[PDB]
C-alpha cells in the first residue's frame, strides 16, 4: 500500500538523487546512443544531461531522457525497462 | 526568585505553506523570496519539503534553545 | 539589563530559559528587522532604545574578528 | 563628536586623543574606531572633491599613526582604496 | 510618439494586469533611449516616470538598467527636473530596497546641487524636497550630504536657505 501510494508521486526524477556519478558523467568520447555511419560521419560528443526527467503511466513507466549535444541541439531518447527492445 | 517555575514542555508548529500557489491578495514579482528555513522549494519537487523537510529543520533548530521540550508538527 | 526596568527584566529574563532565549532573540529582531521597513511588536512592550543602543558595535566587531579568521583559513 | 568639527586641526588632534585612549578603555573605544574608520574609507572613494580627499587622507595618516590596535587586520580594505590613487 | 503614447494610454487605463510584458517593453524602450536627439528625451523620461507611478515593484529586474541609462546620459542638456522626477517616482514606488544604490543617486544629487541654482533655485528646492523623502534610508550614509547642507545654510542666498534648514530639521 505505501509503495504503491508513493510510486505515482514521482513524476520527475532528480539526477543527483538517482545518481551522483551522473553529474560527472561528461566529457566522454562516446557518441549519443543512436548515431552510426560507416565512412563519412561527424564525431558526436556527449556534453551534458538535464537534471530533471519524467515518467509516463504505462504499467512499466518509461523515462524520457535528454542529452545536451556538442552540436548545440538537444538529443532526446526514451529509456524502457522490463521489455526487450 | 521564589522557585515558581512555569516550564515549557510542548510546542505546536503551525506551518501554512502550500508551496506553488500564492494568495490572491498580494501581488508578487516573478523572482520572489522563497527559501524557507534554509531549504529551497525548487530542489524538492512537490511535497518532500512542503512540511516534512522545512518542519524537520525548524524542529532541529528549536532543539538548540531547549533540548528538554518535545515537538510535534 | 541596561535598557529594561527591573520588574520587567525579572519577569522576562530570569524565570524560565525558553522564554528568556526567545526574548533574547527578539532583542536582535528589533534591530535587524527595522532595517527593512518592518517593525516587530511584543505583547509586553519594550523601550525603543534597543535598536539605537551603542553596544551593538562590539558585537559587529566580534563578527569581523571571527570572519577574518574564517577567510584567512 | 569633536571628530567632526569646523577647523581641520581640531579633527587632527581629536583623532590623536582617541588613538591614545585606544589602550586605556578599549572596550568602548575600539568599535567606535572601527565605525569611524569605515566611514572615512567610504567617503574617501565616494567623494569627488580634492580638499575632502586631502582631509580624509591625512586624517587616515594621523589615525594610523596614533592607534596601532585598529591597524593590522584592516590592511586589505585600507590598501584597496589608497593603492589606486 | 504615437507608438509610445498608445502604450501609455492602454497601461494607464488598464492597470496592474498587463505587467507580464515588462520583459519586452523596457528592453524595447532602452533601444529608443540609445539613439535619439535631446528633443524628445524629456518626453521619454516623463512617460517612463508615468510607467513607474503605476507599476511599482516589477521594475526591480530593470532598475540597474534605468540608473545605467541615467549614468551614461546625465548631462546638463537633459532636463534635470525630469531626471529628479524619475528618481523621486522610482524611490516612492520602490520604498525600502533603496539601500543597494543610495550613493549613485546621492552623488547625482551632489552634482545637481553644485551645478546650477539659477531661476530662484527651483531645482535645488526640488532636490531638497527630494532628499527629505528618503526617510530612514540614511542610517549609514549620513556623512556626505549632511556636511553639505550644513555648509549651504550660510554660503548662498535666502530663498533656498530656509529650504536647506527645513531639510536639516526634517532629516
Amino acid at each position: 500500500r505505501k509503495i504503491g501510494k508513493q510510486l505515482p508521486q514521482l513524476q520527475t526524477l532528480e539526477l543527483q538523487h538517482v545518481s551522483p556519478k551522473l553529474l560527472s558523467a561528461h566529457d566522454l568520447e562516446l557518441a549519443v546512443p543512436g548515431t552510426r555511419a560507416s565512412g563519412g560521419k561527424p564525431i558526436v560528443k556527449i556534453s551534458k544531461f538535464e537534471p530533471v526527467f519524467s515518467v509516463i503511466s504505462s504499467k512499466q513507466r518509461p523515462r524520457k531522457f535528454c542529452i545536451k549535444g556538442s552540436d548545440g541541439k538537444d538529443y532526446k531518447y526514451v529509456l524502457k525497462g522490463h521489455e526487450d527492445i | 526568585i521564589m522557585k515558581d517555575r512555569q516550564k515549557t514542555v510542548s510546542a505546536a508548529l503551525l506551518l501554512c505553506l502550500n508551496l506553488g500557489v500564492d494568495p490572491p491578495d498580494v501581488m508578487k514579482t516573478h523572482p520572489c523570496a522563497r527559501v524557507e528555513a534554509w531549504v529551497d522549494p525548487l530542489n524538492f519537487q512537490d511535497s518532500k519539503k512542503a512540511i516534512e523537510q522545512i518542519g524537520k529543520n525548524l524542529q532541529a533548530q528549536y532543539e538548540t534553545l531547549s533540548l528538554r521540550t518535545r515537538y510535534k508538527q | 539589563w541596561t535598557s529594561l526596568p527591573r520588574p520587567l527584566f525579572k519577569k522576562l529574563f530570569r524565570h524560565d530559559l525558553m522564554i528568556a532565549a526567545l526574548f533574547r532573540n527578539f532583542l536582535l529582531a528589533k534591530r535587524i528587522m527595522p532595517w527593512y521597513n518592518c517593525h516587530p511588536v511584543s505583547d509586553p512592550e519594550l523601550p525603543d532604545s534597543i535598536t539605537t543602543h551603542p553596544m551593538w558595535k562590539s558585537w559587529d566587531l566580534a563578527m569581523d574578528e571571527v570572519l577574518t579568521k574564517i577567510v584567512i583559513d | 563628536m569633536a571628530l567632526n568639527d569646523e577647523i581641520f586641526g581640531i579633527q587632527l588632534e581629536a583623532i590623536k586623543i582617541i588613538g591614545r585612549l585606544s589602550s586605556v578603555n578599549p572596550a568602548y573605544v575600539v568599535p567606535s574606531l572601527r565605525k569611524t574608520l569605515l566611514e572615512l574609507l567610504t567617503q574617501l572613494k565616494f567623494s569627488n572633491m580634492p580638499k575632502k580627499k586631502e582631509e580624509s587622507a591625512t586624517l587616515l595618516c594621523t589615525l594610523i599613526n596614533s592607534s596601532d590596535e585598529v591597524a593590522k587586520p584592516y590592511i586589505d580594505p585600507i590598501l584597496d582604496v589608497i593603492l589606486p590613487k | 510618439t504615437a507608438a509610445i503614447q498608445a502604450i501609455m494610454h492602454i497601461f494607464q487605463n488598464l492597470g496592474l494586469r498587463c505587467v507580464s510584458f515588462l520583459d519586452q517593453i523596457i528592453p524595447g524602450i532602452i533601444l529608443v533611449m540609445r539613439s535619439c536627439p535631446p528633443s524628445q528625451l524629456d518626453f521619454y523620461f516623463q512617460q517612463l516616470g508615468s510607467l513607474i507611478s503605476i507599476v511599482k515593484q516589477h521594475i526591480r529586474p530593470h532598475v540597474e538598467k534605468i540608473y545605467g541609462v541615467i549614468r551614461e546620459f546625465f548631462p546638463i542638456i537633459k532636463l534635470q527636473i525630469t531626471i529628479i522626477s524619475v528618481i523621486e517616482s522610482i524611490s516612492k514606488a520602490l520604498e525600502g530596497e533603496f539601500k543597494r544604490f543610495v550613493p549613485e543617486t546621492l552623488t547625482f544629487f551632489l552634482d545637481i546641487l553644485e551645478n546650477d541654482q539659477s531661476n530662484k533655485r527651483i531645482v535645488p528646492i526640488r532636490i531638497l524636497k527630494s532628499l527629505v523623502t528618503f526617510g530612514p534610508n540614511l542610517e549609514d550614509y549620513s556623512h556626505l550630504i549632511m556636511p553639505i547642507v550644513v555648509r549651504m545654510t550660510e554660503y548662498s542666498a535666502g530663498s533656498l536657505k530656509k529650504i536647506s534648514i527645513i531639510t536639516l530639521g526634517r532629516l
